[PDB]
């Protein structure tokens, strides 16, 4: 998605995505979703930039994606 | 009335759509069913 090092999720984040936001026994969609993440990421900071690195927990996930998709078989 | 788990379905409404819409979220059929009816009988049931 053409960014460099200046965003990055942890695992919190991580869990948060294959908690709700994606139900799949792959990684294609896991890819998509973190697309989703990448390009909405990119637009906000060609919007308003930040400064140096920009940590994404569980709270700066549904910022970027809201809408789950696959709703997994809990 | 809306299922539970449509609440994230909501952002493509559009918000004067929404701001019209008395949206209830739902998780059984017997939270819809005290809602819909009127508490009174009107008719003489078959029995």
């Amino acid at each position: 998605s053409g960014m460099e090092g200046r965003i990055e999720v942890t695992d919190a984040a991580i869990l948060r995505v294959i908690s709700e936001y994606t139900r799949e026994a792959g990684v294609r969609g896991l890819e998509r979703e973190l697309g989703k993440i990448a390009r909405k990421g990119a637009k906000f900071w060609l919007e308003g930039a930040w400064e140096g690195l920009r940590t994404i927990d569980a709270s700066d996930i549904p910022t970027y994606l809201g809408i789950p998709r696959y709703r997994p078989d809990k | 009335v809306l299922p539970k788990d449509n609440e994230a379905q909501l952002e493509e409404l559009p918000k004067e759509v929404l701001e019209g819409l008395e949206i209830k979220l739902v998780e059984d059929v017997g939270e819809v069913l005290e809602y819909l009816l009127l508490p009174e009988p009107t008719m003489p049931p078959v029995v």
